[PDB]
C-alpha cells in the first residue's frame, strides 16, 4: 500500500461526450451450437450482459445504429473444408426459421450475408426501427391490457432478432461452432439522466433487487 | 398570492416559483398531421381546476407517498370522464403541494418528480402486478426509500426536477411539467409518464407526540387535447 | 486498373475503430425525431447537480439514517461532529454520491468542488458551528483551539439555513506501477471538519434534537479522461430467465 | 388489403362507397353510422344515432360516399417466442334499417 | 392474445416504388450433382417459386436485367483440392452441351467464366434479350398455329440457360456439389397492373386452379 | 503503387447491396423503347382504385 | 492499461471487456498493429528518475508512477481441440515523432539487473 | 468499384517502413508540452561539446 502523488495538467472537453461515451463495440452474446437445435437464434435485445447493461441505463430516452458483427471461430470433433454460413436479420412481422432446412431461409425479403470462415468476419448496419421516435429504456406501462400483462414491455421498443446457420450439407464429419456478436452504437442522442443502479441485478426482465 | 385556474382556485399561499421541469410548458402539438389525423378537440376551459386530492398525514415514522399522474385523474372530474370514450390524450401537469405546521415543528420533505419510473418487486423473481401500480387516487406507499424501489439511490435522486420542503423556512413546492415521452399522443390507460414521489428525509419531532401535520397535494392539467370525437360524414 | 499492396494489419478487427458499413436496409426511411426535452449532450452536465452525501459515517447507521447528524442538546462545547475525507475513490462519504459514480468510469480526475449545509431544525433555535477545511498537507485537526488556526467560517443557526464552502482543488488516479497486479491508492487530499462552537438553545416546546443535511457539486472546470470499467455491481449473479432469447 | 400485406405498418384515410341496385320506383331509407375506435359497436338503432350518422335514401341518390378519417396498424412480435400480437380493432361502419 | 397499440408518424413516399419494389436478389434456383447428368442447367425462368411468381405476376409487360449471382458450396463423399468451375451462359440459337466433356464447351461465341471455390461468388449481369420491347409475362396466344400448340408461350419471351461444370480430370475423390442461383432484377419499368391471385398454383406451365 | 487495407466485412454478400456488375455481353444493343400505355411507377397508384 | 484489470486466467471475465481495445487476428494474415499515444501523466517519460515512489522508508528506488503505460496479454481464442500446439509471440516496437531532452554520457560497464543501474 | 492487382511484395513487413497505423485509444488528449530546458535536434550537438 504505497501512497503517491502526481501533479495533472488537463484542457480537454470532448472525451466525455456522450456520442463518443458509447462507442466502444462490447459484446453482446456467446453461444456455441454443434452440427453433425443446430442454429443460432437470438433477439436483439441489449440488457444481456450487466457491463453494458448499467452504462446503458443513466438515460431514459436514446437513439442510435446497431453496427453488428459477427465472429465466427469453428473446430472439428482435423481441417475443415470451406465452410460457408448465412446470418439472416428477421425483423418483426416475418416468421423466424425453427429448423434448419426450413424455406424461411430461402425468402427474399429479409436481409442476408454469406461469409466463409477464412474471410475477414460479417459486418452490417442495422437503422433505427422503433416506430416512436426513441427507445424507451424505462417503460412505465403495461402492453397487456385487461389485468394479465408483462409489467414493462414497449411493443414499440422491439427490433427483431438474427440467425446464423451452417449452409453445407450433412458431412460425414461433426464440427462445433462458436458465434460472438460485438454491437457498436453510432449516432447517439440521448435524453432525460438518470441515477445510476448500485444494487446488483436479480432478473433479466424487470428491475428486482 | 393566488392561483384562479378556471372554475376553482387555491388562494392564499406563500411566495412561489413556477420551477419549469427542465426548460419547457405544454406546447400544444406544433405540427402533426401525419398522425391521428382527425384533428384534437382541445379541450381547455373545462378540464384546467386544481383537482385537490385527499389529505395525508405524516407522523414520525412515515416513510413516503408516490402517485402516478395520469392514473390520480381517471376517475376524479371532468378529465376522469375524458379518459373514457377517448384513446389519445396530450398533456402537461401543474403540482402545488403545502403542508402547514406551526414554529415548533421541524422536519423536511423532497418533493421529486420521475419521469418512467418503472418499479420493481422486493426479493422476489416476478414482476409487479396490475394491482400493485395502478393504484389510483389514494396513492401508495414505499417500502425501501433508500432505493427508490428500483435500487437507484435516493442520494443521487436531486437529478430530476425537485424542491425542497424545509419548515423551518418554507412549507410550499410548486412544479410545472411538461409532455415528456416520445411517441406525440399516449394512451391513458395503460401508460403513466410521471410519478409524483414526497419522502421525509429528516422525520420529525416535537416535545408532545405524533403530530400530524397533514399535507395537500393539488394537481392541475395545463395544456390537454384528446382525439377527434365528432366528424362530418 | 491500380497497382496495389497490402500494408501489415489488413483484415483484422480493433473494436475502437471507425469505418462505414453495409447498411442491412436501404430504401427505409426512420421515424422523424421530435423535441422531446432534457437532452444531455456533455456528461458534465450531470456532475454539476447537487446530491446529497452520507454525513453520518458511524458504525450500524442502516437505511437512511446514514444522511443526517443528530446534535443534541446535552452536547458538550467543542466536540467533533463529522469529517469528510475528500476521496472520490474510496469508501466514505463522497462514495455513492453523484460525482462520485460518474468519475469511476473514468482514470483521471482533477478539478473544483463545491459543499453546502442546511439545518433543519425548528424555528426558534440557535447556536453556532465552526467548519474547517485542511489543505492537503496537513492532517486532521482533533481540537477546536488547533482547528480554529485554520482556514475556518463561523456559522450560526438563526440567520441563514443553508452555507456554502468551496473546495479550492483535487486530483487523483489509480497508479498500477509493479510488475504483479497491486493496487496503490491515492493519498488523502484534504478534510472538512466541523465543531461544536456553542451549546444548542432550544425553548421548552420546541424537541431538542436537531439535524444537519450535507450536499456537494462539482464546479465547471472539473475535468476527466481515459475511459475504464467501473466495478460498483458486481461481476455477474445468477439471472433467473438468462436465455429468454434463445428458446 | 393485398397490396398493404407485402408492407408492415400502414397509415392513411379511406374512402367507402356504397350503391343500390333496386328497381326505378323503389323507396325507403336507411341509415349510416361510424364508431370512432374507442367505443364499441351499437346495437340498436338509437344508441347508433348518437354517433356520427348520415340519413340516406333510395329515390334521390343510389350511391353515398363515406370519407373514413384515420386508420393505423402493425404487427407486433414482442416476445420471446414465436407470437402473435393482434392489433386492436379500428373503428365500425354499421347500417340500420329506417323505415 | 394480447392486443395493443402505437400512434406512427410516416412522411416517405419513395419507398413504395417499383424500382425498389423488385429489387431484392431472391433465390431462383437450387440443384445438386455428384461429380465421379454431371453438370447443372437450367432455364432462366422467373416462375419456379412461389414468392417471386405472385409478386411478378401483378404486372402484364415489365423489363428489366438479370444480374445472375451463382453461389457453390462442395464436400467430398475431407479437403479439396482447389476446383474450378465454368459457367457457360448459352442463348438462344447456340446449342446447349449434352455432357460433360463435349466440344460445345470450347466455344468462344457464348460468354463463360472460370471461377475457384475459395474466391467470392461469380456475378455477371445479362442484359434486356427480347426482342419485343417487354417481357409479356402473361401472352393471350399460341405459338403453334395449326391446331396443337401450347396455349401461352411466347417464342419472343425466352431468354436462354446456363451450365456449370467442374472443370478438373478425374480424381480418386467423389464429391457432391450444390449449386444456388440468385437473381437480382434492376432498371424495372413496369405497365399495366393486375389483380393479384388469390387461389394456390397447380402447373408451373399454365395459370390452373 | 497505392498502399491498400482490408476492411472487415471484405467478400461477403448481402442480399440488399447495390453494386455493379461485369456485363456478359458487351457490344450488345437492346430493342429500344416503345411508348406502351399505362405504365405504373408507384404502388399507391394500385390502392387509390375502387 | 493503467486502472484496468489484467485477465488471470484465459477464459476469464476480464477479456469481454469493452472499455480496453483489442484486435482479433488470424494466423494467415499479415501481422497485426495498432499504435499507441502518449499515456504518460507528465509532459515526458523520465528515463533516470532520482527518487523514492514509496515514501516512508521502504520504496523501491527509482520508479516513477507516472511512467507506467500498461501491458498487453495474446489469447488463442479457440475451443479445446484434441491438438495441443505450441505459440511463439514476437513483439517489434517503432518508436515515432521522438522529442528527446537533455543529453547524459553513455555506459561503458555491462547492466546487472532490470531494475536498477548497478555494476 | 475500381479494378486492382497486386504487386509482387505485397504483405511482407520491412522493418523500415513508414506507414500509417490504427490508433488503439482515438478521442484520447495526451497531455500538453510544456518547456523543458536543453533539447537536442541533432546528434553532432553532442560530439561537439569538449
Amino acid at each position: 500500500a504505497i501512497q503517491t502523488r502526481t501533479v495533472i495538467n488537463q484542457h480537454g472537453v470532448s472525451e466525455t461526450l456522450v456520442e463518443n461515451f458509447l462507442s466502444r463495440a462490447a459484446l453482446v452474446s456467446k453461444r456455441s451450437f454443434e452440427y453433425k437445435k443446430n442454429f443460432f437464434k437470438w433477439t436483439i435485445n441489449t440488457r444481456s450482459f450487466v457491463q453494458l447493461r448499467r452504462k446503458l441505463e443513466l438515460f431514459t430516452y436514446l437513439r442510435f445504429d446497431a453496427e453488428i458483427t459477427i465472429l465466427t471461430t469453428v473446430a472439428v470433433n482435423v481441417g475443415l473444408p470451406d465452410l460457408t454460413l448465412q446470418a439472416m436479420f428477421v425483423p418483426t412481422g416475418a416468421l423466424t426459421p425453427e429448423k434448419q432446412d426450413s424455406f424461411h431461409w430461402q425468402s427474399g425479403s429479409n436481409a442476408s450475408v454469406f461469409f466463409k470462415i477464412s474471410d475477414p468476419p460479417a459486418r452490417i448496419t442495422i437503422p433505427f426501427m422503433c416506430i416512436n421516435s426513441a427507445y424507451s429504456v424505462f417503460y412505465d406501462g403495461f402492453a397487456g391490457f385487461e389485468k394479465n400483462g408483462l409489467y414493462g414491455i414497449n411493443p414499440a421498443d422491439t427490433i427483431g432478432n438474427l440467425c446464423v446457420r451452417i449452409v453445407n450439407e450433412h458431412q460425414p464429419v461433426g464440427f462445433t461452432v462458436t458465434v460472438r456478436v460485438y454491437m457498436k452504437p453510432k449516432h447517439i442522442k440521448a435524453w432525460a439522466p438518470r441515477p445510476p443502479r448500485t444494487l446488483p441485478y436479480m432478473s433479466i426482465a424487470n428491475a428486482n433487487y | 398570492l393566488q392561483l384562479k385556474l378556471g372554475n376553482s382556485a387555491i388562494v392564499t399561499q406563500e411566495a412561489a416559483n413556477y420551477c419549469c421541469a427542465y426548460g419547457e410548458w405544454p406546447n400544444y402539438l406544433p405540427d402533426h398531421e401525419a398522425v391521428a389525423i382527425d384533428k384534437p378537440t382541445q379541450p381547455e376551459t373545462a378540464t384546467d381546476r386544481f383537482y385537490t386530492l385527499k389529505s395525508v398525514k405524516w407522523e414520525t415514522g412515515s416513510t413516503g407517498w408516490w402517485w402516478k399522474l395520469p392514473d390520480a385523474l381517471n376517475n376524479i372530474g371532468m378529465f376522469g370522464q375524458n379518459v373514457q370514450h377517448h384513446y389519445l390524450y396530450r398533456s402537461g401537469f401543474l403540482i402545488h403541494v403545502q403542508c402547514n405546521a406551526t414554529k415548533f415543528h421541524q422536519g423536511a420533505l423532497l418533493v421529486v418528480a420521475i419521469p418512467e419510473h418503472q418499479r420493481g418487486a422486493h426479493n422476489t423473481n416476478t414482476s409487479p402486478g396490475f394491482d400493485d401500480i395502478m393504484k389510483g387516487e389514494e396513492g401508495g406507499t414505499f417500502n425501501h426509500p433508500y432505493v427508490l424501489d428500483d435500487g437507484t439511490s435516493l442520494a443521487c435522486a436531486t437529478i430530476f426536477p425537485h424542491q425542497w420542503i424545509n419548515l423551518r423556512t418554507n412549507n410550499s413546492a410548486t412544479i410545472v411539467l411538461p409532455w415528456m415521452n416520445a411517441a406525440p399522443m399516449d394512451f391513458p390507460l395503460r401508460h403513466n409518464q410521471w410519478t409524483l414521489a414526497i419522502i421525509p428525509v429528516v422525520p420529525l419531532g416535537t416535545r408532545t407526540t405524533s403530530s400530524m401535520v397533514p399535507i395537500t397535494v393539488s394537481i392541475a392539467p395545463m395544456c390537454c387535447e384528446f382525439n377527434g370525437l365528432r366528424h362530418a360524414i | 486498373g491500380v497497382p496495389t499492396y497490402l500494408l501489415p494489419g489488413s483484415g483484422q478487427f480493433l473494436t475502437t475503430d471507425d469505418h462505414s458499413s453495409a447498411p442491412a436496409l436501404p430504401c427505409f426511411n426512420p421515424t422523424p425525431e421530435m423535441h422531446i426535452p432534457g437532452q444531455v449532450r456533455n456528461m458534465l452536465e450531470v456532475v454539476q447537480v447537487e446530491s446529497m452525501m452520507e454525513i453520518n459515517n458511524t458504525e450500524s447507521a442502516v437505511g437512511m439514517e446514514r444522511l443526517k447528524v443528530d446534535i443534541s442538546a446535552l452536547t458538550d462545547v467543542d466536540q467533533l461532529l463529522f469529517n469528510i475525507p475528500l476521496d472520490i475513490q474510496l469508501d466514505g462519504p463522497l462514495r455513492n454520491t453523484l460525482v462520485g459514480n460518474i468519475s469511476r468510469y473514468y482514470t483521471h480526475w482533477s478539478g473544483s468542488l463545491e459543499m453546502t449545509f442546511m439545518f433543519c431544525g425548528s424555528f426558534m433555535a440557535t447556536g453556532k458551528l465552526i467548519l474547517c477545511y485542511t489543505p492537503p498537507g496537513g492532517s486532521c485537526p482533533t481540537t477546536r483551539e488547533t482547528a480554529m488556526l485554520g482556514t475556518h467560517i463561523v456559522w450560526d443557526f438563526g440567520l441563514q439555513s443553508s452555507v456554502t464552502l468551496i473546495i479550492p482543488w483535487i486530483s487523483g488516479s489509480h497508479y498500477r506501477m509493479f510488475n504483479n497486479d497491486a493496487k496503490s491508492t491515492n493519498a488523502n487530499v484534504g478534510y472538512v471538519t466541523c465543531f461544536m462552537q456553542t451549546n444548542l438553545i432550544v425553548p421548552s416546546e420546541s424537541s431538542d434534537t436537531c439535524s444537519l443535511i450535507g450536499f456537494i457539486a462539482a464546479k465547471d472546470d472539473f475535468s476527466l479522461r481515459l475511459m475504464r470499467d467501473s466495478p460498483d455491481i458486481g461481476q455477474l449473479d445468477h439471472l433467473h430467465a438468462a436465455e429468454a432469447a434463445y428458446q
